[PDB]
């Protein structure tokens, strides 16, 4: 339960077993994801984290690095 | 005006309002229901037909925008599952 | 509406269970029909000198019945057998605030405690 | 103070969509007007909101507005059918038909015209709970004026061959009513394909309103009703009285609604339930469905659970709201009369529960119920003198009861 609780909800939301979720994976390009996942699971991270991540922001989450670098970066 | 900008926005703001809603039966089911929608209605190519279904669409938006604050006006006990 | 006396005989049960029937210091009341919704088994233990020191229960009816067949479980120990034959359907239903509908339950109770008491004193002619 | 139990009683009562309560609302503060005031704006927009409703119910069904007629319940409507086709035609036809299990208003109309001097067949079912289409065919009569059959049951939730029947009724001429209570807006309704003549509708028994309801009425060929309710007239002579602007404006939201939802809701419900058997099923020994499941409308679901008294077993469920035919519950009055019609034995009867998913019953609610109720079950079995007996080899249908 590191902040990588952020590779649990990647792979929850999307169906993908957790090895599959390296920090370099695209949501869309590599783990199938299409916009109406992508939406969900930036309200997931919302949700598991107590953050309110604004549309200029949810538009540049679009890997897992990105995720975990946004949690990191706001409590 | 982009139909999928549109659509993206309209899912996000649906999602977010009806997880506002304070009775367990109307949450659960208006997050399910707008879930099982949008996926639906994904694959529909009419600009006419799409168009149809972003104003019903925004047209639930305030229903649901209206029941939740009603509901939260006249707000009751969580149900034993919620415990 | 919920009724907390009749609940707390499911809630927390005592007494459910049962006595061996061959013995000559065990009675057992069978009354009911499980076609009338309401079966009740009702076993007492009679010591040597005539008081109940142990009693069992199994009941096929609503809350009300197992209350009403629970409390009679509960209320003949520590009574003599002549005693025992003095607890009322009505002290039943009181003590369980029994409505009208229910009081059949509290009757039929009453029937299981002679039912076994009778069996008791049927066994003690040597 | 305490958490509220799961709602599992959908077939009692619904909640209302809150679409239907959005629609409902406006009636209800600025739009207070009476649709039948004449000679202002109050009035011209509560009547036109009235008559939308009204296309609304007749969409869902197949039919034109003009045969819809509003009403305070199906309870209202199934007497304006039952009473109303019987008083017309009773120069010519005393006889109607209707069967064992239907709603207690249907049968209790029919009561009250048999002391009207009326002859009235009540058909058996079979053990699925189904009619005989060849014994309804066999009863009619020459004088027989309207034969009334449930499409869905509320108890057991088994559907009659409504289309089947109004086949047998349109070929010799005769009325055929449908309580439809619990199947509108649940399964296809179509009044020209099933060749219905009239036809009863509950607004609270589909996401709407309490106290309103509608009855169907076929204007092609005519079906002549007497009105029951006296009055100015209102709704075509039919149901004189106020016509409740909002309550109707939320039965014709509902009835909309559901034209929308039905196929969803379809599909959604039959998984949970079948959830819900299979897993009862698979951890309980001696439990029966009662009602043909080939023939069954999935979110009204009833179990038997052998050597358990039913109201004991709801009180057990503490945190889920449920219903059962065992007769201390069903009104203070009677034991069921539909398990009995479909050959249950007695105590069998008094053992039954009634499951109820809808539209808003979630997976967890279909789990926490079917947890409680398999341990449960087990507990009052362990309690049981009728377990305890059979567990040491007696048989119970040998044994002389007092
Ligand atoms: C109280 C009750 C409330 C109930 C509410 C039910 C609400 C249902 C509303 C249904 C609304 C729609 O379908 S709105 C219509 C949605 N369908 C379309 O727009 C067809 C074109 N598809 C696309 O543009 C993409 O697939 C896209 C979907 C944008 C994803 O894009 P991403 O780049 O993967
Ligand atoms: O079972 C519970 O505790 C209730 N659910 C409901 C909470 N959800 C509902 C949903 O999104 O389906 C979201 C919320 O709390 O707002 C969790
Ligand atoms: C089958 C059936 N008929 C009639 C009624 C009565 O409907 P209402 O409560 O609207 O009068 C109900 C409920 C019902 O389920």
């Amino acid at each position: 339960t590191i902040e990588e609780r952020v590779k649990k909800i990647i792979g929850e939301q999307l169906g993908v077993k957790q090895e599959e979720v390296t920090n370099n994976a695209s949501f869309v390009e590599d783990l199938g994801a299409d916009s109406l996942d992508t939406v969900e699971l930036v309200m997931a991270l919302e949700e598991e984290f107590d953050t309110e991540i604004p549309d200029e922001e949810a538009e540049k989450i679009t890997t897992v690095q990105a995720a975990i670098d946004y949690i990191n970066g706001h409590q | 005006a982009s139909s999928r900008a549109q659509v993206l926005a309209l899912y996000r703001a649906m999602l977010r309002e009806s997880k506002r809603f304070s009775a367990y039966n109307y949450r659960t089911y208006a997050v399910r229901r707008i879930r099982d929608a949008f996926r639906e209605n994904k694959n529909v190519k009419d600009p006419v037909e799409i168009q149809t279904l972003v104003n019903k669409a925004k047209r639930d938006l305030g229903v649901i925008r209206r029941q939740v604050h009603i509901g939260q006006l006249y707000s009751t006990d969580k149900l034993i599952i919620e415990n | 509406a919920l009724s907390t006396q009749v609940v707390d005989h499911y809630e927390n049960p005592r007494n459910v269970g049962s006595l061996d029937k061959t013995s000559k210091n065990v009675g057992t009341g069978l009354v009911g029909a499980p076609a009338c919704g309401d079966v009740m088994k009702l076993q007492i233990q009679v010591d040597e000198k005539g008081k109940i020191v142990d009693a069992r229960f199994k009941t096929f009816g609503c809350g009300s019945a197992i209350a009403s067949s629970s409390l009679a479980t509960e209320w003949v120990k520590g009574k003599t057998v002549e005693e025992a034959l003095t607890i009322k359907n009505t002290d039943i239903a009181k003590e369980l605030c029994l409505p009208p509908v229910k009081l059949h339950c509290s009757m039929l109770a009453e029937d299981a405690i002679k039912a076994a008491l009778a069996d008791y004193k049927l066994k003690q002619e040597p | 103070s305490s958490l509220r139990p799961l709602y599992m009683d959908v077939q009692a009562t619904t909640p209302l969509d809150p679409r239907v309560l959005d629609a409902m609302l406006p009636y209800l503060i600025n739009y207070y007007g009476n649709p039948h005031s004449r000679t202002h704006a109050y009035g011209w927009e509560s009547e036109a909101a009235m008559e939308r409703a009204r296309q609304q119910v007749a969409s869902l069904i197949g039919a034109d507005p003009r045969e819809i007629i509003f009403t305070s319940g199906a309870t209202e409507s199934n007497n304006i059918a039952i009473k109303g086709v019987a008083r017309f035609y009773r120069s010519r036809k005393k006889h109607l038909i209707t069967t064992q299990t239907e709603h207690k208003c249907v049968l209790d109309s029919c009561r009250s015209l048999e002391a009207e001097g009326f002859q009235v067949t009540y058909l058996p079912v079979q053990k699925s709970g189904i009619i005989d289409l060849k014994e309804l065919e066999a009863a009619i009569q020459p004088d027989t004026s309207l034969v009334s059959v449930m499409t869905v049951n509320n108890e057991i939730g088994v559907k009659q061959p409504i289309a089947e029947i109004g086949r047998i009724c349109s070929s010799r001429k005769v009325y055929f009513h449908t309580d439809a209570a619990q199947a509108v807006g649940k399964i296809p309704l179509d009044v020209n394909d099933m060749k219905i003549d009239l036809m009863s509708i509950s607004g609270h028994k589909i996401y709407g309103p309490k106290g309103v309801g509608a009855i169907y009425i076929r204007r092609r060929p005519r079906v002549r009703v007497e009105a029951l309710q006296s009055g100015g007239g209102q709704e075509r002579g039919m149901r004189s009285g106020t016509v409740p602007t909002p309550l109707v404006v939320g039965l014709g939201a509902a009835c909309e609604v559901a034209q929308q939802e039905m196929e969803y809701d379809h599909k959604r419900i039959s998984k949970l339930s079948e959830r819900l058997i299979q897993n009862i099923m698979k951890s309980l020994p001696d439990v029966v469905m009662n009602g043909d499941p080939k023939h069954h409308y999935p979110g009204c679901i009833n179990l038997s659970f052998a050597y358990v008294e039913g109201e004991s077993l709801l009180m057990a469920l503490k945190d889920v709201a449920l219903s059962s035919g065992s007769a201390c519950t069903s009104a203070s009055l009677e034991p069921s009369y539909v398990l009995r019609a479909i050959g249950t034995d007695e105590d069998l009867a008094h053992s039954s529960i009634r499951f109820g998913i809808g539209r808003f019953t979630t997976e967890e609610e279909v789990d926490y119920t079917v947890e409680k109720c398999i341990q449960h079950v087990k507990r009052l079995r362990e309690m049981s003198p009728l377990w305890e007996m059979v567990q040491d080899g007696i048989d119970l249908k040998s044994i002389k009861w007092t």
